[PDB]
């Protein structure tokens, strides 16, 4: 068993192994991968990231 | 959770959305009566034709593992690991929502097994460097975008709003909607979107954002059913009264104007090009929830359409004969898709078994690269259950999609009568409008409504 | 935005409830806030909601009834019970409605509730 | 688009060799398609592009050779070996650029070019 997996750091990876973990109850923590998209948990109930997602960096950009 | 199994040599996979958008308590509520159950059946109805079909498998009885998507891309995504748990089925006919083609896809091709769609329209599905085991009768929707900006331009509606859902179908089709008008001169008043888990007063303030600008007179919907239904009856509840386009989400159904017919009229939609099967009707209109224990959803339907209660037994007297019955722009979609696997089979199984009718000792580990390519250039025939006018065949390009065609509807008869729609035209390489039968667009009735920035003002006095 | 819930309690008809239902902003402005209720594998229906402006809905039995009050510096809502009724089964579920480029709605966990004779 | 190649060929040094590059319009404006090398496991390598309006670049080893000639009729690209060498046995490829809301490139299959002695 895996047991977890430390995830990719691109988001497109990021997000179709957090749904191949989801659909066999792995857990995932990721790296690189800062896409706001993976913090809906109802999508991705796994992957705890220990990056902020995207919105953070946008608002720091546009000030 | 469920499961529809069928007996046969072959079996193939199918997901359709039985059960329409998840709730909050469960992961999906009620069920489709009108997309998923009718898609269902017309599936379950063209695999009985083919195997009583003595030119299309004629030995060989091909089986049925279809599902339901809850019409959630979890749902979908675990009744495709599902189908797959075999090789961790030889193809699947499902996927109708965009993003459940999506995940259904990535989770196939990882076990090398086709796909054939028959709803999803997403223009990224066509990308076969990411997609590359998947097919669909139903053409993508980025000319579909061409063909409602060309609408837009036919009835000079330069300022104009969107709305959209999240995902791979309303982002996409968005896109390619901007894209075709500023190369027709329409521009977007306010490009939004919806989620999937919404409420009623997330359209209302979906409506109130829309309204604040009445320059935009007319908003373009590439919505799903029930994000599209929401949105009319926001606009309803906030007395909001313009003309919508609609994508294949609203199409002709007739559940998004249920209730909220008033703030639909005069709707110009655009559905995709089908027929009315002439069989699938006597089929659907012959089913009784006992003599159709093959699918319990079925029983869910019949309880929850004639608010039925099976510990009652009270609607033992009901029968679809006796309602009124209508079909989809989809039936023929499904039925295409299963009948192309069908042939698809067929002549897999006429070039590794040209001996015996049979499957063979090479025939059954269905290799589903050679199965996908021997699909999508050797089949080519005449549509299933077509009407003796016209000459449709299925076939499917170097993309694995369908030909180009639409036809457009609009709401009209606002009588509580005669709610129903009325095709105005149709969309084949070229643009093809009625005026005739629109209601609002005849200059007899009145003025078309306009959706400009300003008034074309005379060159005369004022200039630009 | 994630929602947590809490007032479950245990009584017959007639009683008093209190659903409370809290969120976290993450500087983000949570425009609507409401509540709806159902049973596992129905649909929704609307009890009560409130804007953020004073402007409430209610449900079309239940104007009378199904007291909301929500707030803006903890961004929590509370909703009464002044008198249960027996057809109250199904499951609450409080929803805010949040506008980031998606105009998505963040619901919570079910609480289930029991009215007797 | 789908990008179809033809003409791959097994000549030796100074041998001549047409190398033709299909697509299908789909009525998409493909607005520059060229020719790529490389090598299985390594980076890519431009030797010929036209931007279907007359600018037409090379490889900087390639300037007088890597003879590409193509139409906006058909959306065809044929290139030609004008002097070969035991270098350039990479496999080629040829891209076509269509923008619509991507800007994306599109390949097309392997074509095996090979000089020996
Ligand atoms: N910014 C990315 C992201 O997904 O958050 C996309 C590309 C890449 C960065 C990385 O690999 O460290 C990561
Ligand atoms: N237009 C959709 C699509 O994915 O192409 C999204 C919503 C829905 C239509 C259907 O179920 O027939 C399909």
């Amino acid at each position: 068993a895996i047991t977890g997996v430390i995830g990719g750091s691109y988001s497109d990876v990021s997000i179709q192994v957090a749904n191949l973990l989801r659909l066999f109850q792995i857990p995932q923590i990721s790296y690189a991968s800062t896409s706001a998209k993976l913090s809906d948990k109802s999508r991705y109930d796994y992957f705890a990231r220990t990056v902020p997602p995207d919105f953070f960096q946008a608002k720091a950009m546009a000030e | 959770k469920k499961v529809l199994t069928l007996e046969g040599d072959l079996v193939l996979g199918g997901l359709f959305p039985v059960h329409q958008k998840g709730g909050p308590a469960e992961d999906c509520g009620p069920v489709n009566e009108h997309r998923g159950i009718q898609r269902l059946e017309a599936m379950l109805f063209a695999l009985d034709r083919i195997n009583r079909d003595p030119h299309l498998l004629p030995g060989v009885r091909l089986g049925a593992h279809i599902l339901d998507s809850c019409s959630k891309d979890t749902h979908a995504l675990e009744q495709a690991l599902d189908f797959v748990r075999a090789s961790l089925i030889t193809g699947v006919i499902g996927g109708s929502y965009s993003d459940v083609s999506i995940q259904v896809a990535n989770l196939l091709r990882l076990f090398q097994i086709p796909q054939i769609s028959y709803a999803s329209t997403s223009a990224k599905l066509s990308d076969k460097s990411r997609y590359d085991y998947f097919a669909r009768t139903v053409p993508p929707d980025f000319f579909q975008a061409k063909a409602m900006a060309e609408i837009l331009r036919f009835f000079n509606w330069t300022y104009v709003s969107t709305v959209a859902s999240e995902g791979d179908y309303g982002e996409t089709g968005i896109e390619a909607f901007e894209l075709e008008a500023r190369a027709r001169n329409i521009c977007v008043a306010t490009s939004e979107k919806v989620g999937r888990a919404m409420s009623r007063a997330a359209f209302e303030g979906v409506v109130r954002a829309l309204l604040q600008k009445p320059s935009a007179r007319v908003a373009v919907l590439f919505t799903r059913s029930e994000d599209a239904r929401e949105l009319l009856a926001a606009s309803q509840r906030l007395n909001a009264s313009f003309t919508w386009v609609a994508s294949d989400g609203w199409g002709a159904l007739e559940s998004v104007v249920a209730g909220s017919e008033g703030a639909a009229e005069g709707a110009i939609t655009i559905e995709l090009a089908s027929y009315p099967i002439s069989d699938f009707a006597s089929y659907f209109q012959s089913l009784d929830p006992w003599n159709n224990s093959r699918n319990p959803w079925f029983r869910e339907f019949w309880e929850q359409r004639f608010r039925c209660s099976f510990r009652q037994r009270d609607c033992a007297a009901h029968s679809l004969r006796a309602v009124p019955f209508e079909q989809e722009s989809k039936i023929m979609f499904v039925v295409n898709a299963v009948y192309a696997m069908a042939h698809a089979l067929h002549n897999m199984h006429r070039a590794l078994c040209p001996n015996t009718t049979r499957l063979c000792d090479a025939m059954r580990p269905v290799n589903g690269r050679r199965l996908y390519k021997d699909f999508v250039l050797n089949v080519k025939f005449d549509a299933p259950f077509r009407p003796a006018d016209t000459h449709n065949e299925v076939r499917f390009d170097r993309f694995g999609d369908g030909i180009g065609r639409y036809n457009i509807f609009t709401y009209l008869r606002a009588g509580s009568g005669r709610y129903r729609y009325q095709k105005v035209g149709y969309w084949a390489e070229g643009l093809t409008l009625d005026t005739s039968l629109i209601p609002w667009a005849s200059p007899s009735a009145g003025p078309l409504p306009a959706s400009r920035c300003s008034e074309p003002c005379l060159q005369n006095e004022v200039k630009s | 935005v994630q929602l947590v819930q809490s007032g479950g309690g245990l009584v017959q008809a007639g009683g008093s409830l209190r659903l409370s239902c809290a969120a976290s902003v993450r500087f983000f402005s949570i425009n609507t806030m409401g509540w709806y209720r159902q049973a596992p594998g129905k649909q929704r229906e609307l009890v009560a909601d409130i804007t953020s402006s004073g402007s409430t809905n209610y449900a079309d039995s239940g104007k009378g009834r199904f007291t909301i009050s929500r707030d803006n510096a903890k961004n929590t809502v509370y909703l009464q019970m002044n008198r249960l009724k027996p057809e109250d089964t199904a499951v609450y579920y409080c929803h805010a409605d949040y506008k980031y480029t998606t105009h998505n709605t963040a619901w919570g966990q079910g609480t289930q509730v029991t009215v007797s004779s």
